[PDB]
């Protein structure tokens, strides 16, 4: 049994005053997730290019917690569909950073892409990146995965560049709001708003304001 | 250059003054056949070498311009050069080849319009507001000609001023301009009358474009 006591009101309501309804509750999702106890605790996934983006590097740094063997590695696979694109496996520890040395509980893969499918909101290629943990001699020990899209954004010259193109934001703001249900949000509110949008010509969205 | 009494009068009344090279080459094709040849960068540098050991005691100048409508050559950015390093005290203008070359301290257009966009080829003439923001400007923008004041005209001169006072880097600019260069002929009865281009046999001409 489970007892979560809900205040309307605390100290963190000095930084929620936007302009909307005033609600509270358990208004999301509530999940239960196991983990071993060696485990994927972070991962991040960086994607670079070269000048004219025709080549990549999809950089991933993953951090464990638990039991640190040297047994122990990390797989990051990339995905286009159901073809494997690029793989790249590594033991843990990162290069040294300082005095003391490095994070020995972490470890940076590099994956060059030739050619890779950009993302933008016009076409929305992505890739699918799975990072395993796992022994060395082949057994996995959980998995983790995220959608990838390879795509630079950068400021220059006074731009904002999206692949190397001045964007034009065709925006709009939307509040987490439901006439019904209040500011609890469902999957197919979500997908009727996007589609609407995007058959509006918007092509930006300002999480207006969390 | 003009006539040395005028810098005196400009000192003493008070007026600022753009000092300007005798240097307009318009009727070559392209613009800049003779400013981007070295063989006329002797007789380009003493046209503006002479004016400015001459002028440059004189308060009322407070800008030098390497000429008029020559396009842009790289005997602009060598003479460009020659003064930042003879006389820090001015900035250096020049229009030619676009406006905002590397030839120009100042932004500054003929005949750009407030609002509207002339994209013409290679030169440009943006509006002078959308001009100020460019990806990479930061230079003052001043009209080194506008409201072309010939016959009945200077429609939409207050949008000019409207857009001089709103935008602190559009610092306004010179009407084109002073005193009509019509001359004066004779008829039968030896009265007086206003000539222009072609009233004296002169052809090819371009009639009324003095005034
Ligand atoms: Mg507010
Ligand atoms: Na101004
Ligand atoms: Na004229």
């Amino acid at each position: 049994r489970l007892a979560v006591m809900v205040l309307r009101w605390s100290d963190g309501s000095y930084l929620e005053d936007q302009d909307m309804w005033r609600m509270s509750g358990i208004f999301r999702d509530v999940s239960l997730l196991h983990k071993p106890t060696t485990q994927i605790s972070d991962f991040h996934v960086a994607t670079r290019f070269n000048d004219d983006f025709s080549r990549a590097v999809l950089e991933a740094e993953v951090q464990m917690c638990g039991e640190l063997r040297d047994y122990l590695r990390v797989t990051v696979s990339l995905w286009q569909g159901e073809t494997q694109v690029a793989s790249g496996t590594a033991p843990f520890g990162g290069e040294i950073i300082d005095e003391r040395g490095g994070y020995a509980d972490r470890v940076t893969l590099r994956l060059n892409v030739e050619n890779p499918k950009l993302w933008s909101a016009e076409i929305p290629n992505l890739y699918r990146a799975v990072v395993e943990l796992h022994t060395a001699d082949g057994t996995l020990i959980e998995a983790e995965a995220c959608d990838v899209g390879f795509r630079e954004v950068r400021i220059e010259n006074g731009l904002l560049l999206l692949n190397g193109k001045p964007l034009l934001i065709r925006g709009v703001n939307r509040h987490e709001h439901h006439p019904l249900h209040g500011q609890v949000m469902d999957e197919q509110t979500m997908v009727q708003d996007i589609l609407l949008m995007k058959q509006n010509n918007f092509n930006a969205v300002r999480c207006s304001h969390y | 250059p003009n006539h040395p009494l005028w810098y005196t009068l400009c000192d003493r009344y008070g007026l600022y003054v753009v000092d300007e090279a005798n240097i307009e080459t318009h009727g070559m094709v392209p613009m800049n056949r003779l400013t981007d040849d070295p063989r006329w960068l002797p007789a380009m540098s003493e046209r503006v070498t002479r004016m400015v050991q001459r002028d440059r005691n004189h308060p009322s100048v407070i800008i030098w311009s390497l000429g008029n409508e020559s396009g842009h050559g790289a005997n602009h950015d060598a003479l460009y050069r020659w003064i930042k390093s003879v006389d820090p005290s001015r900035p250096v203008q020049y229009e030619g080849g676009g406006a905002d070359t590397t030839a120009t301290d100042i932004i500054c257009p003929m005949y750009a319009r407030v609002d509207e966009d002339q994209p013409f080829p290679a030169v440009p003439k943006w509006s002078i507001k959308k001009w100020l923001s460019l990806p990479g400007e930061t230079r003052p923008l001043i009209l080194c000609e506008y409201a072309h004041a010939m016959g009945n005209s200077l429609g939409g001169f207050a949008k000019y001023w409207q857009a001089f006072r709103q935008y602190p880097r559009l610092q306004g600019g010179f009407v084109w301009d002073w005193v009509d260069q019509s001359l004066i002929k004779y008829d039968e009865n030896g009265n007086p009358w206003s000539a222009y281009g072609g009233d004296f046999g002169d052809t090819p001409n371009d009639r009324q474009f003095c005034m």
